[PDB]
């Protein structure tokens, strides 16, 4: 029914003060400018078919 | 009825840039000022722009 009316995002979840809280967050940024994550969508967001 | 002359930025046709026969344009003149604004957060557009 139209378009969205409240914006937000997804994300991984880690207990506060866990060691990986830094390296994880990084490889996500790298993946956007790289182009892998974006190209991943079509493989599972495939066509419309309608 | 005719089509609705879709509305501003957040319309349904844009934020789903997976399309090859929508309004297929995102011209946004090369090296312009608004070339940077579409490189702020969301790679959804700059890839089809
Ligand atoms: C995580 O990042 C730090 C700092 O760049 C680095 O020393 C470490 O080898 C990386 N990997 C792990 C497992 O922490």
């Amino acid at each position: 029914t139209g378009e969205l009316f409240f914006r937000s995002g997804f994300g991984i979840g880690m207990r506060k003060d866990s060691p990986w809280k830094q390296n994880v967050s990084l490889s996500i940024l790298k993946s956007h400018e790289n182009g892998f994550m974006e190209d991943l969508d079509k493989t599972w967001v495939r066509y419309q078919e309608c | 009825q005719y089509i609705d002359t879709v509305s501003g930025l957040s319309d349904k046709k844009f934020q789903r840039p997976q399309d090859q026969y929508p309004p297929f344009r995102f011209g946004t003149v090369p090296n312009g000022s608004t070339e940077r604004n579409i490189r702020s957060n969301y790679r959804d557009m700059h890839t089809h722009m």
